């Protein structure tokens, strides 16, 4: 267990970035190595978090 | 900074500003059919083409600030990943240490110049890898051979070649250039409105509902041009035999007393065929010098007929799989998300049997035990967590993360499986 | 309400024959095979009218002299460079044509604009062909399966 | 069918082995194993 802050949920909820997750999903049920599937997923986590940092200052 | 404060306001307002840009362009190109020296008239109001002189200006400035919000929206994001790439790259292989990218792969070759920027890792918050590899790999080498490799008055005080490096990245986005195309389409059609309609192309990136349709063929088009590439040459075969043996059956002539025209010149008989006989449809036995009594007619009799199928069986078998066999894959691929989303987990990827062996569990198992975006929330948190005040776990997977390893993940080996 | 007024005037009492739609339930398989789909359908024709609306204006700029409904010019010979009918000519004729648009133009023999006319029917021909078929075929087949 | 047949290679190439022909479950019961199981334990051209 850990904490989930509330403000990041407020950055999380946008259907803009939810849709980026969706197309990301449809992309990764398609092509991609499985042993690197979670890798590219991690990179996706990184950029989307950094995005929410961008969405923060708005 | 009020301007920069106002700059955020268009960062706030892009997609609504995006959406109205077309709503200009309808009534723009609605009244562009309201033309008639090129005259335009009036029907209801008092000053209409005066208000045209409003709107073409008005569209163009709308076509400005949308890209500027986009210049501060997507550009810092997509510069980040490329910046994220090379910092991940040069640690992991050291291509500028070792590989020095080949005669292809312009991308890092473009970034062959960014590596010696002094304010280099701007938006990737790990500046020390500019020197950590100088400790990691540059140990094996000279420090100075890597330190020269690595490291009002505003007119002279920027990372000068970095922005110069930055532009060759930003032009490698299509959509920016597509918007820049849209801006160049904004100028000159405003300068002459016999060419201000193709802003109506932007329906292509318009309703996202439509992009299903073009993707149903733009995925396919690599195979498409081969078909017509076959098509032009078989008629180029097919023309020469009549050019050798039936050229007398080729009149565009009006009864011969006219300047009666044959098709045995340099190269037009063939160009006749593809212009007419392909746009014909009803065979080629509709435009020949129609026969009644030749014995060459027998060879002409067969000539239209095998051509007829090679109208029929060619063009249809071009277009039909192009219109249908192209489709069902997209019918499949939109199915294709709906398996693992239903059957197994994403993370443990196991199945619906085990986590709905418990009543109602697999939903919750995907919403407690795996609940993917929790991990996102998690990884924000440990990033903002102190390293010194890590837990055991917060130290642990951090170190796992710091080597980009990911063996902590409950791969196919979830919790309750080993319990009772 | 269809019962009343068509009874009051039987040039309009036939559309009770619409009720075959809810008639044989066997038939409702067919309309459902497209009425499930129709949200995507109108976009296609919504694309269709505008690309010819693109396609009309170039000839309206560069080939308008190839546009005679005229009978040999001694008639009140008719062009297509007025307010908005050249386009309405195209969609009335060239879509209902089928056999390309190189069947109704002022037929060329010797221009150099003919070269640009030569290409003009041809890319239009596919954009008759590759458009309408790819409209209707998945609409008739990918809807079905 | 040709859409199918080009699909049709992508099952046993993914699901089972070629040689032992078993499944992806067993050799990715071990994390990352089935690739390596097809690249150590069966790795077909090794036999060549
Ligand atoms: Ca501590
Ligand atoms: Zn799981
Ligand atoms: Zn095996």
């Amino acid at each position: 267990y850990f904490e989930i802050s509330e403000s990041s949920r407020t950055q999380w909820e946008k259907p803009q970035v939810k849709e980026s997750k969706r197309q990301f999903i449809f992309d990764v049920v398609n092509e991609g190595g499985e042993k690197e599937k979670m890798e590219l997923f991690v990179n996706f986590c990184e950029d989307t978090i950094f995005e929410m940092q961008l969405a923060a200052q708005i | 900074a009020y301007q920069q404060k106002l700059l955020n306001y268009f960062a706030r307002n892009f997609y609504n500003m995006r959406m109205l840009a077309l709503f200009v362009a309808f009534a723009i190109n609605f009244i562009l059919l309201f033309y008639k020296v090129h005259y335009v008239l009036e029907e209801s109001s008092g000053y209409m083409e005066p208000t045209l002189r409003i709107l073409a200006i008005l569209h163009t400035v709308i076509s400005f600030f949308c890209i500027i919000g986009y210049y501060c929206l997507k550009v810092p994001l997509v510069i980040f990943k490329r910046e994220k790439e090379v910092a991940r790259k040069l640690e992991f292989d050291g291509l500028y240490i070792t590989e020095q990218p080949s005669e292809d792969d312009i991308k890092g070759q473009w970034d062959r110049l960014v590596i010696n920027t002094q304010s280099f890792p701007n938006n990737y918050w790990d500046k020390f890898v500019k020197r950590k590899v100088m400790d990691k790999y540059g140990e094996f080498y000279g420090r100075d051979r890597i330190s020269e490799l690595l490291g009002s008055a505003v007119l002279n005080s920027i990372d000068v070649k970095y922005q110069m490096w930055k532009l060759g990245v930003v032009f490698t986005d299509n959509s920016f250039l597509y918007l820049a195309w849209y801006m160049t389409m904004s100028v000159l059609g405003h300068y002459n409105n016999f060419f201000f309609a193709a802003h109506l192309l932007d329906i292509a990136m318009g309703f996202k509902t439509l992009r299903t349709i073009l993707s149903s063929v733009t995925h396919n088009g690599k195979q498409l041009v081969l078909t017509v590439g076959l098509l032009a040459v078989v008629v180029y075969l097919y023309t020469v035999v009549a050019f050798n043996f039936f050229r007398k059956f080729y009149n565009k002539s009006e009864d011969g007393d006219t300047p009666d025209m044959k098709c045995d010149d340099m190269l037009t008989c063939y160009m006749f065929h593809m212009y007419v006989g392909v746009r014909a449809g009803g065979g080629i036995g509709d435009e020949i010098e129609d026969p009644a009594g030749d014995e060459y007619e027998i060879y002409r009799i067969i000539f239209d007929i095998t051509f007829f199928f090679f109208v029929i069986v060619i063009l249809l078998a071009i277009i039909q799989g192009l219109i249908i066999d192209a489709f069902g894959e997209l019918r499949d691929q939109q199915e294709q998300v709906k398996e693992d989303m239903e059957t197994k987990c994403f993370i443990c990827g196991i199945g619906n049997d085990y986590f709905d062996t418990v009543p109602h569990g697999f939903e919750t198992h995907t919403l407690q035990e795996h609940n993917l975006a929790n991990y996102l929330f998690f990884l924000m948190y440990l990033i903002n967590k102190d390293e010194t005040e890590h837990t055991g776990q917060e130290s642990y997977v951090w170190k796992m993360y710091q080597e980009r390893c990911w063996e902590f993940f409950p791969a196919g080996d979830c919790f309750r499986k080993q319990y009772e």
